[PDB]
């Protein structure tokens, strides 16, 4: 059992919070340690599982084993006191120093995301702060893929980061509240700043490669925006329209990614499902184009 | 909105790789090109469609493969179409006969030359000597050409001579002799001077100043391909040290500058310089832009692969990647399209390529996860009824173990028994599955349709391995039918049925039923296999239960109540001797008693 290590992970939330350190190099250290941990508890498992356990539980009918319920009750208890104290201090952070702790501390942001998902955090997090940072670094995230090149090598630094900080909206929009938060945040209009979508990729290093990145930055953004979109309630709510209005701004985009070739195709067949996925979801796009 | 428009499409291309595929498997004679010409036709395709033309002129015009020759040879045959289509169509019909060059003199006479006729022309007899010449070389015609110089009336006779033997020859007419000559009276006399056409057969002919263009008769972009074309000189180039060569490379580098797609307009065009500039590469990227139709790209680039171009994704040209990545798309809801299109990969035969598509459909089988479409499916003796990469055929056996192995670490089970049959590995998949069916045994009750699960999975295996000159082990086979026999024992056990639940679990020759010889239980029961010495906690209680029912203190001769009774208290001493051993309910007590 890793029960060992759950006094760490305490240990680490308190320095944390207490955000002693001079250097971000420690703070880097706590945040890798409390991502492994974090990970290591719950080892790769989906839903089923979950499922599974709570038929068992059904109810006790004998003994039940709820054994890896109960270990993430208590991170999360936890991890919420210590939590509101530590989400400011762990936000600010971020930006700066340490583009490098960087990719440490958003590692770690992502994966404490799953757990606590759901609950604690939305409320907490949403507010603050986070939600205006990021949206703005949207925008800036097109203008960074390009200063991507120069900046490979800083890449280093920042596809630790910036991935990360996709992964952080797309799951933040996987539920109710967290979609709520970033839409409120205008998510459409950072995008429409980043003008990522209104332009054509081809019109322009090895080209299939730019192609390949240019579309990744593309696929993640657009399940952003399909995640936001459903997961509010899509139909006659505000959602639908704002994601109509997205699909036929940035239409003709749409309809040219239906088709080619590569791992270039790859990225660009996911983007098409991504598109389509948008289109159904939303009032039709084609429903709507009467 | 929807798009049924481009699935539709997408649908309509995978069909025509498919045919393709089954031509290729049997060795068929289907033309891709045609193909897509076939469907093109229908419009903004009007460019990819003159590509595809371009692209099938070029089938099996190797006919050996120069690439300005080609090209050439494209536009024209090109222009003579235009020029056979003109003349077949009234008139007079053309008074004449329908000779080649009877066609262009009408050509230039009704065709634009004239709105009503006149302008800086030399003609004698009402007709354009140059003009026709220059059209006649234009259509390919040369030695036509030439024989019109011949009849022509005209002073600058030493050209004359110049152009029969540039015909003579492979048309680089390179005599170690004049060239030189002809070039010098071409500065001095023509070049600040004359009528259009001569200066146009001149210089064309005799690469006479390699500064290039045509002052008034260029019409047409192609009209400007062809010009250019005609100019450069591949063979023997090197050869010679004068720097009036001009070459391939260089006309290719002239379209890149600037002089742009927006250049070449009707973009619309651009595409077919291209192909005809040898920029294969870049065609495949051009097509890669508007909507560039990936779709698009990646066929056309099929297609020059047919044609064993490709000699050595937005941006990127390799034939395999392009492939993969266009597969990126699809590959999850359409895994056997996804197939066809690797296939292609082969079509660059050579090794590399070949790993390349081997390693593709290894990686799309792999994460996709579409074992019984890709890989095979069922026995029923019979082998396996193949997945679709079978059709094509190999590597598989090596796919599959990997994939198990995969699955094993995923504990993706079921999935690994799926893979193990096919792997043909019958003592691992009947032993993966007593553990599968073993564990869901033990439990709490309330299961068990009688139609579809890890039991029924038990089931088919049996039926199906047993009876067929099975390679299992006794053993494996042996704890397998008694995982059977307890399920039995399952379904009628509750759904009533208490006298046959005893019957059963008595055959298993697990629980003392007899005398006090709980104990030989005990004995033997530390031997017991894993899967079985788990299972015994249902085994009991299951007949304290039936035991307890069946014996309900019956109303108001012969009734043996003593058994049944016995049994129950043989078991419980057994259950006495081994709690520890056991999960740790002996609430068979509870059963026990009332």
């Amino acid at each position: 059992g890793d029960s060992s290590l759950y006094i760490i992970l305490k240990k680490l939330l308190d320095f944390i919070l207490k955000t002693g350190g001079g250097f971000q190099r420690v703070r880097t250290h706590l945040y890798g340690s409390l991502l492994y941990y974090l990970q290591i508890a719950q080892r790769p498992d989906e839903p089923d599982t979950l499922e599974a356990a709570k038929k068992t539980m059904w109810e006790r009918l004998t003994a039940p084993e709820d054994v890896f319920s109960k270990l993430q009750r208590e991170n999360i208890a936890i991890i919420e006191s210590y939590g509101a104290a530590l989400m400011e201090v762990v936000c600010r952070d971020a930006c700066d120093g340490h583009e490098i702790g960087r990719m440490l501390a958003l590692a770690l942001l992502d994966r404490i995301v799953s757990v606590d998902k759901q609950q604690q955090w939305l409320l907490y997090l949403s507010n603050s702060g986070y939600l205006k940072v990021l949206v703005d670094s949207l925008v800036e995230d097109d203008r960074t893929l390009q200063s991507l090149l120069t900046p490979q090598p800083p890449l280093l630094k920042a596809l630790y980061t910036y991935e990360s900080k996709m992964a952080f909206l797309t799951r933040v929009a996987k539920i109710q509240q967290g979609a709520l938060e970033l839409l409120r945040s205008g998510v459409i209009v950072r995008l429409a700043q980043c003008q990522v979508y209104d332009m054509r990729p081809e019109t322009d290093m090895f080209i299939p490669t730019p192609v390949d990145r240019y579309r990744q930055i593309l696929l993640p953004a657009l399940q952003l925006c399909q995640v936001i979109l459903t997961s509010s309630m899509a139909q006659h709510l505000q959602a639908a329209g704002q994601v109509l209005q997205f699909l036929i701004s940035h239409s003709d985009t749409i309809q040219a990614i239906l088709r080619c070739q590569d791992v270039s195709a790859g990225s660009l067949q996911e983007l098409a499902l991504l598109t389509g996925i948008i289109s159904k979801a939303a009032l039709p796009g084609i429903l709507s184009e009467l | 909105p929807g798009r049924s428009s481009l699935d539709n499409i997408e649908m309509a291309y995978a069909r025509q790789i498919y045919i393709y595929n089954e031509k290729i498997v049997n060795g068929h004679l289907q033309p891709n090109l045609v193909d897509l010409c076939a469907s093109v036709a229908e419009l903004d395709d009007k460019s990819i469609s003159d590509m595809w033309t371009m692209v099938k002129q070029m089938t099996d015009v190797l006919v050996r493969m120069e690439f300005v020759r080609q090209a050439l040879a494209y536009l024209e045959q090109s222009y003579k179409n235009y020029t056979l289509v003109t003349v077949f169509g009234n008139l007079h019909q053309l008074g004449g006969v329908p000779g080649t060059y009877q066609l262009v003199r009408s050509f230039l006479n009704i065709k634009l030359p004239a709105p009503l006729p006149g302008l800086q022309d030399g003609e004698v007899e009402g007709h354009p000597v140059w003009a026709l010449i220059y059209y006649c070389m234009r259509c390919g015609d040369l030695l036509a050409a030439s024989q019109v110089v011949n009849r022509a009336q005209h002073q600058l006779g030493e050209f004359k001579t110049w152009f029969q033997e540039y015909m003579n020859s492979k048309d680089r007419r390179l005599s170690p002799a004049t060239e030189n000559k002809l070039r010098l009276h071409y500065r001095r006399a023509l070049r600040n001077n004359t009528d259009p056409y001569k200066r146009a057969v001149y210089c064309i002919i005799g690469r006479c100043d390699v500064t290039d263009n045509q002052s008034e008769v260029a019409d047409k972009t192609e009209d400007y391909l062809w010009l250019k074309l005609n100019q450069v000189c591949f063979d023997d180039d090197g050869t010679s040290s004068p720097q009036d060569r001009l070459t391939l490379s260089q006309f290719q580098k002239q379209l890149l500058e600037d002089y742009g797609e927006s250049h070449f307009t009707v973009p619309f065009l651009y595409f077919q310089v291209l192909f005809l500039t040898a920029q294969f590469e870049a065609a495949v990227a051009f097509l890669f832009r508007m909507e560039r139709l990936r779709c698009h790209a990646v066929h056309v680039a099929l297609v020059l692969f047919e044609l064993k171009l490709l000699l050595k994704c937005l941006r990127r040209l390799n034939f395999v990647r392009l492939l993969m990545l266009y597969t990126r798309k699809f590959e999850s809801t359409d895994p056997r399209e996804a197939l066809q299109y690797f296939y292609f990969l082969r079509d660059e035969k050579d090794s590399q390529g070949e790993n390349m598509f081997l390693r593709c459909v290894s990686e799309l089988v792999i994460e996709s996860r579409e074992f019984d479409m890709i890989l095979g499916k069922l026995e029923n003796d019979g082998s396996r009824k193949p997945g679709v990469i079978d059709k094509f055929t190999s590597d598989t056996k090596p796919i599959i173990n990997k994939v198990a192995s995969v699955a094993e670490n995923k504990g993706l089970f079921e999935e690994a028994a799926k893979l193990y049959d096919l792997a043909k590995n019958a003592d691992k998949v009947l032993e993966l599955m007593n553990k599968l069916l073993s564990p869901v045994v033990p439990q709490i009750s309330a299961p068990q349709s009688n139609k579809e699960r890890l039991k029924n999975m038990a089931l088919s295996i049996a039926e199906r391995y047993r009876a067929q000159g099975i390679s299992a082990n006794k053993f494996v086979d042996s704890t397998f039918y008694l995982l059977l026999d307890l399920i039995t024992f399952f379904d009628e056990y509750h759904s009533g049925h208490i006298d046959r639940a005893f019957d059963i679990i008595e055959r298993l020759k697990l629980v003392p039923l007899n005398q006090e010889s709980v104990e030989e239980r005990v004995a033997a029961f530390r031997n017991f296999s894993d899967e079985i010495r788990h299972n015994l906690s249902e085994v009991l209680l299951a007949t304290m239960n039936i035991l307890f029912t069946q014996f309900k203190r019956l109303k108001g001769i012969e009734d043996r109540d003593s058994q049944l009774r016995s049994q129950a208290r043989t078991l419980i001493t057994f259950a006495g001797m081994i709690p520890y051993r056991t999960s740790g309910d002996t609430n068979a007590r509870l059963v026990q008693m009332e």
